[PDB]
């Protein structure tokens, strides 16, 4: 609930793989927020995406809503976000760009899969902290 | 993917196990047995007294390949390790002979025979638990025939050709009887150890001891022990008429069948195919067939050089793995 | 050796990335590279020699399956845990650089994985190449961690 | 100059194949490739390991020099 | 074939040197 | 009783278990991948992998890190021992297979 930072539904518009065998870029529009554009690198293989289909997009902190600092998975039986979301990806947002006045850019790489978000009023959402889960149902 | 090793016409995908926990939420294929035990299958297609094709179902590529690694590598077998010369006169040079002889199999049984220990004096290392002794002594002189002139040096001259068969087994001390209701002779006796002419002659012995195929190949007990992954065609749309054909004739001949009737064509025996991927190249089937591999599925083909049974090299490979974890295991962790 | 990575006729690393390592590391680096939790450490005990511990870091993707990118391994090479003090920060085009779709894009936004981006000692994109990992760029990565 | 007792690469005995090859060749005359698989060299390591010998020894024994 | 040498013959050839 | 067979790498060893290095002599991948693999298949166990550090060497580095259940030598044994088992089941299926036929 308050560990959403961005939260949208996407009509994918193209997708192309570019020497590419199993990660495609993605371009999707949003809907109802005629601003927000998203491209986005997606492994095609364990998500297959295809021209015009409509994704829903999350971005959130604390999926789950030692010092032994080595990533665990959380227990199987683990009542988590992620369980209504078909593709799930972490990575960092270590971009906010201004493309116009009221519009800026969020760059996110998700080990190298990288994503671009686009759009006006997110302010007090989206930082750039280390803690960004990607969340993508079909 | 799932289990299917990807055969692409440009590269091959999906080759690792992903089959631990870890791999996804459901930390699902923790180890135990009683899983591994009613998952585990053997198929033995065919058993010879030198080749052995068995099927090792649903166990890991790790598990199989230490398998043949242990069996190339580390089944021990009898070689000849040094070869004495008291005379040759042949136009092969003796380190050569030597190295012959020791390449040739012998068939002899391992584990009726000792460990040769290296910290001994070289006139106390040797014992008649430990070594071999194969005698050869051969030597050429011109026929006394008449046959047509400058015909094969067969009948031309006496002991031309020196074979694996002349070496003899001379038994030392116990050997006399522990040996005596299997004499040791060479598992290819018509191997061709030297070619010589009338005046020359071979005279030597060679000590024949245990070894590992790891130190040199000639210990190896297998002439190849390999394994390949059981093949998968998947025909995804029916393949009929001249196109079947077609199909048919991009895999060894009695891979894929034409059915009589349904006239499509159909997948008759994968394990026949080799993986050419000649399907892959021809743009009219690039939607109809998917190559793949059962990754867990391994097709084991051991074929012995003559000292053991194809079946026991494999099972002393598996003990040889058994017994390393365990030594192990008993071992205690130094500081 | 170690006091004469560059060559003093420009400063320019001279002991850096020859052919197969270039071509290993740029097939590691590769985008379509994801390797699940037990092929990542198997290449972090090889990029050591099995006696170097290792933070591993969360994966790429979580759903599905729990997978790194090779980026992620390269990360780990150059910072395989928290003690080490190897904080790494980089910015480079590699020497096949497809511009990205757009004159306003980012550099980062290259059609192909042209462009490296190191935060952190964490590679965010680009393949591990020869001008970031050879001879003769001072945008490279042995450079910096010089 | 003489045939190798082994496959270089398999280690599959070809040293007793030799003359069974050579007579293959001569006598019922074969191809040879038929003559190859007949000897059971199916794999092709095996089979250069033969096609490929040059049997100098003959040539060799020419000039004995114990006569 | 189809018989086992393993049960019958004891390994000696197996035990480390 | 061999004490120079498997020795605990002091250096790369965390405090209170939990990660270790192990240097194993006269092993090289057939052990060592096979053990990685079985190690892997334990739940408790978040790094295995061995290193043969230099071909010129008769010698393995195997790297065990877990979370706090367990210990790295507890790992390494109980992957042996599930190795064993492994070996067995292996065994029997061709022991019955060889002399049904
Ligand atoms: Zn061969």
């Amino acid at each position: 609930m308050s560990n959403t930072l961005f939260d949208d539904i996407f009509q994918v518009s193209e997708v192309d793989p570019g020497r590419y065998n199993k990660v495609c870029r993605i371009e999707a529009a949003s809907t109802t927020q005629d601003q927000c554009k998203l491209t986005l690198d997606i492994n095609v293989e364990l998500f297959p995406v295809a021209a015009q289909d409509s994704l829903t997009v999350t971005i959130a902190s604390s999926l789950n809503l030692s010092a032994t600092r080595s990533w665990r998975p959380p227990q199987a039986g683990d009542r988590s976000l992620a369980d209504d979301y078909d593709y799930v990806m972490y990575g960092t947002a270590y971009k906010f760009e201004e493309v116009s006045k009221d519009l800026i850019a969020v760059y996110y790489s998700f080990g190298g899969l990288l994503m671009r978000l686009e759009g006006n009023y997110r302010n007090l959402n989206n930082l750039k902290q280390e803690n960004a889960y990607l969340l993508i149902r079909r | 993917m799932s289990n299917i090793v990807g055969i692409e016409y440009n590269r091959v995908t999906n080759t690792t196990s992903t089959d631990f926990p870890g791999f996804s939420k459901d930390a699902e294929n923790e180890w135990n047995v009683e899983k591994f035990k009613k998952d585990f299958e053997v198929n033995i297609s065919s058993l010879d007294a030198r080749e052995a094709n068995f099927d090792l179902i649903n166990i890991d590529t790790s598990i199989a390949n230490a398998f043949r690694r242990i069996m190339i590598s580390e089944v021990p077998s009898v070689a000849a390790e040094y070869v004495y010369f008291f005379n040759n006169t042949s136009v092969i040079q003796d380190e050569v002979l030597a190295h012959r002889i020791g390449l040739v199999p012998l068939k002899v049984d391992p584990d009726m025979l000792t460990w040769v220990d290296s910290n001994l004096p070289d006139d106390e290392k040797f014992t008649d638990e430990n070594t071999i002794v194969l005698s050869l002594n051969v030597k050429c002189t011109r026929n006394p025939d008449a046959p047509k002139g400058s015909t094969d040096p067969k009948e031309l001259y006496n002991n031309a050709h020196v074979y694996a068969r002349d070496l003899k087994f001379e038994p030392q001390g116990r050997q006399s009887t522990t040996f005596a209701d299997c004499p040791v002779v060479p598992a290819d006796p018509d191997i061709l150890l030297a070619k010589l002419r009338p005046g020359q002659e071979i005279s030597l012995k060679a000590h024949c001891i245990l070894g590992i195929g790891g130190d040199h190949a000639k210990f190896s007990p297998v002439s190849t022990a390999s394994y390949r992954l059981l093949p998968q065609i998947n025909i995804l749309q029916p393949i009929k008429g001249e196109s079947a054909r077609r199909f048919q004739k991009c895999f060894p001949p009695g891979v894929i069948g034409i059915d009589e009737g349904s006239d499509e064509a159909y997948v008759k025996d994968a394990r026949k195919d080799t993986v050419s991927r000649e399907v892959l190249r021809y743009e009219e089937f690039a939607d109809k067939v998917k190559l793949g591999r059962v990754r867990n599925h391994f097709i084991f083909n051991v074929e012995s050089a003559g000292a053991m049974t194809p079946e026991e090299i494999f099972f002393k490979s598996v003990r040889i793995l058994k017994n390393k974890a365990e030594y192990l295991k008993n071992c205690p962790i130094t500081q | 050796v170690k006091n004469n990575l560059l060559t003093p006729k420009s400063g320019e690393p001279i002991i850096a990335a020859t052919q197969d390592f270039i071509t290993g590391s740029y097939l590691i680096s590769h985008k379509d590279s994801f390797y699940d939790r037990a092929t990542l450490t198997q290449l972090l005990s090889m990029m050591s020699d099995g006696i170097e511990h290792f933070d591993i870091p969360p994966p790429a993707i979580m759903k599905p399956y729990y997978l790194w990118t090779g980026k992620q391994v390269f990360s780990l090479l150059i910072k395989p845990n928290h003690n080490s003090p190897v904080v790494i920060n980089l910015d480079a085009k590699n020497k096949v650089f497809v511009p990205p779709k757009s004159k306003s894009l980012p550099n980062e936004m290259s059609q192909n994985d042209g462009f490296v981006i190191i935060r952190g000692s964490q590679i965010l994109s680009g393949v591990m190449d020869k001008s970031v990992l050879g001879d003769g760029k001072k945008h490279s990565v042995f450079y910096t961690i010089l | 100059m003489i045939v190798p007792v082994r496959c270089f690469s398999c280690g599959k005995v070809v040293g007793d194949k030799w003359e069974s090859y050579l007579n293959l060749l001569q006598e019922d005359e074969l191809d040879e490739g038929t003559a190859l698989s007949r000897l059971g060299l199916k794999r092709y390591c095996c089979r250069r390991m033969i096609l490929t010998h040059v049997d100098l020894i003959e040539k060799f024994l020419r000039y004995n020099p114990l006569e | 074939v189809s018989r086992d040498t393993w049960n019958t013959k004891n390994m000696r050839s197996l035990e480390p040197p | 009783p061999d004490r120079e067979k498997i020795k605990l790498l002091t250096q790369a060893t965390s405090e209170d278990g939990t990660s270790a290095s192990f240097q194993i002599v006269e092993e090289d991948h057939t052990l060592g991948n096979a053990l990685r693999y079985v190690i892997m298949k334990n739940p408790d166990v978040e790094f295995c992998g061995y290193s043969i550090p230099h071909p010129s060497e008769n010698l393995l580095n195997i790297r065990i890190q877990t979370y706090g259940e367990t210990t790295a030598v507890d790992a390494l044994q109980k992957g042996l021992k599930d190795l064993m088992d492994l070996c067995d089941v292996v065994e029997s299926k061709f022991t019955e297979k060889i002399k049904s036929m």
